[PDB]
RNA sequence: CUUGAGUCUCGUAGAGGGGGGUAGAAUUCCAGGUGUAGCGGUGAAAUGCGUAGAGAUCUGGAGGAAUACCGGUGGCGAAGGCGGCCCCCUGGACGAAGACUGACGCUCAGGUGCGAAAGCGUGGGGAGCAAACAGGAUUAGAUACCCUGGUAGUCCACGCCGUAAACGAUGUCGACUUGGAGGUUGUGCCCUUGAGGCGUGGCUUCCGGAGCUAACGCGUUAAGUCGACCGCCUGGGGAGUACGGCCGCAAGGUUAAAACUCAAAUGAAUUGACGGGGGCCCGCACAAGCGGUGGAGCAUGUGGUUUAAUUCGAUGCAACGCGA
């Protein structure tokens, strides 16, 4: 309520050397457990190189391209009861937000396992089946569709 | 069909509502739509946000005729007098001028006492 | 109220007669008038204007 | 006699009062072009209006109320008052040189008269607000608050009532008493060259000196310092009510008790708390995120329960895997 202190840095892939992707796979990651991360994602990612066989590294951020909401409803309080003020986002959250929830319902799925129930949302939700761009069309269908408040 | 190119308008925009009647130099209509005739409704509505969707109605009402040129009334205040006229040029329209014409006693009848909320 | 120039350019100088009227004599019109209250609000909402 | 009251003169500003005109704006209702699924409205909604065409919108007529702007912190009158403009009949107030009579004088119970609003009359008109009334919604609920409509009645004379926080909760008339920034009027003189400049009379707005003041404050417009007269006041409730007279179409007004009864009812002023009052922070407060509870078994504490007893204490944030 009154620190500017900034963002944390993070460290990088065990390989690649990703702070982009840094953040990813520390969103995953249950009860510091970078033991069954760093082998269940570093590694569903090469079994994309079935999904498509393609250069998987890139192969990252376009499945993050229809999942990246820009902008979004910043609840008030004015007038007598409330205010949707729907407004934009900064990059300091993009990259991370969709990470996120594209985990997210890639958990509540039922796949054969979850090195392959994420190395199945981490395409479909590069072909908008799956709640991955379902959630970003359930939000901007309201969000920007209300700037008569924004 | 005439084809005018000289013809009026009129924003007539009170609080909780805003219409855009399209009308002719003499005064006869020629097309409309409003706010409430828009989607939205209640008080969602209302907003600026809203009362040029609406304008931008009228222009697809307003073209199977000809207007090469108009000019607009405002008669009324609130949320949808100003940007009501902002889609409007835009649009694909030229514009005159703009008269206002807003009621205005010299104190001649009582008013609403109204709210006492 | 009246406007309208040459040379087109969708200018402004609407404003020019937003200090004439407008909501202005409209807020004094608007619910209801004064009766009394102007008894106190240019002879009491005066005090407001001394310095 | 003349400075007090005043009479004439001669100026002057002003919503002073009554009657008679009036023009412009503005809603609403009428009459038709247009035009289409909509308008109206609340927090949202509903009631009501719209395919028997709302509303928008135009061109026309009827009609009633009121005079934005100017407007003022202003102006007037004895108060309640009173706002465009025009016309006649009519008050008051102010001033300048003077010109005049000669203490007329200021006070007044009863006496008479004026009387915001509301209401009762007779009769008129009735555009808009609207008690009462009906829907509508909100709530437990709503005889209310907002929504949709609407009767009286706001308006007119003629007449009654004759009370209001009738205000400045502060009689009148008269001379005093440090000033300081003004408002509006009237008349002297200044190269009147001038916006203005300087003296001086009515009114007036804010500060505020002494002084008065129980404090807050009044303070040249006194709540200062004196002088004539009249009004009222004597503890709260019971009560401006009852009882008699009066007035009054009435509704009611006014003249005004007793009996009980309580240690208080009050004024201003500080002290904090509390505001569904404001302004400014602070916390995992919240927002942003990660996890979990309620739900499922089981361990366990507690109030229920029943007991021959289920041993007493803890009972919101401060108790409940708590003292065990
Ligand atoms: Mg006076
Ligand atoms: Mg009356
Ligand atoms: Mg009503
Ligand atoms: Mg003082
Ligand atoms: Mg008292
Ligand atoms: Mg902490
Ligand atoms: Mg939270
Ligand atoms: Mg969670
Ligand atoms: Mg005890």
């Amino acid at each position: 309520r009154r620190r500017v202190i900034g963002q944390r840095k993070i460290l990088p892939d065990p390989k690649f050397g990703s702070e982009l992707l840094a953040k990813f796979v520390n969103i995953l990651m249950v009860d510091g457990k970078k033991s069954t991360a760093e082998s269940i994602v570093y590694s569903a990612l090469e079994t994309l190189a079935q999904r498509s066989g393609k250069s998987e590294l890139e192969a990252f951020e376009v499945a993050l391209e229809n999942v990246r909401p820009t902008v979004e409803v910043k609840s008030r309080r004015v007038g007598g009861s409330t205010y949707q003020v729907p407004v934009e986002v900064r990059p300091v959250r993009r990259n991370a937000l969709a990470m996120r929830w594209i985990v997210e319902a890639a958990r509540k799925r039922g796949d054969k396992s979850m090195a392959l129930r994420l190395a199945n949302e981490l395409s479909d939700a590069a072909e908008n089946k799956g709640t991955a761009v379902k959630k970003r069309e359930d939000v901007h269908r309201m969000a920007e569709a209300n700037k008569a408040f924004a | 069909r005439k084809q005018v190119s000289d013809g009026v308008a009129h924003i007539h925009a009170s609080f909780n509502n805003t219409i855009v009647t399209i009308t002719d130099r003499q005064g006869n209509a020629l097309g409309w739509a409003t706010a409430g005739g828009s989607g939205f409704r209640g008080s969602r509505k209302s907003t600026p946000f809203a009362a040029q969707v609406a304008a931008e109605r009228c222009a697809d009402a307003v073209k199977e005729y000809g207007i090469k040129n108009l000019e607009v009334m405002v008669k009324g205040p609130g949320p949808g007098r100003e940007s009501t006229i902002r889609a409007l040029n835009a649009a694909g329209f030229r514009i005159t001028n703009i008269t206002d014409v807003t009621p205005i006693p010299h104190n001649g009848c009582r008013p609403p006492k109204k709210r006492r909320v | 109220i009246k406007v309208r120039e040459n040379e087109p350019f969708d200018v402004a100088l609407r404003r020019f007669k937003r200090s004439c009227e407008k909501a202005g004599v409209l807020a004094e019109v608007r619910r209801r008038e004064f009766y009394e209250k102007p008894t106190t609000e240019r002879k009491r909402a005066k005090a407001s204007a001394v310095k």
